[PDB]
């Protein structure tokens, strides 16, 4: 007559992935992309003070 | 971005160095000017005595 055939229900697991804040944007965001123009200024101090020391 | 930061770090290093060296240059100039001021005070005293 009868027996077993399909059984369980209460039993499962799940992993979990993750995205990230957008503002993050490219690494260049404050104190990163400005270092290009901040360097020309610093080269200006170096120079103007080279005039100073000479 | 990293390379530009490295360039900034090197440039600030150089700036601090040669700024300190300028500090030295002016310092010894001032001590030297005080020395020569004292010598000129002596010159002035001798000239006054010579006028008398």
């Amino acid at each position: 007559e009868v027996e077993a055939a399909i059984s369980d229900v209460g039993g499962q697991q799940i992993f979990s992935q993750a995205l990230l804040n957008a503002n993050r944007r490219g690494e260049a965001k404050t104190a990163l992309a400005e270092v290009q123009a901040r360097h020309q200024e610093l080269l200006k101090l170096e120079k103007s003070m080279a005039e100073l020391t000479q | 971005i990293k390379f530009t930061k490295q360039s900034s770090v090197a440039s600030t290093r150089n700036t601090l160095k040669m700024a300190q060296d300028a500090e030295r240059a002016g310092m010894n100039t001032l001590g030297m000017l005080g020395h020569q001021s004292e010598q000129l005070n002596n010159v002035e005293g001798n000239l006054d005595l010579m006028k008398v």
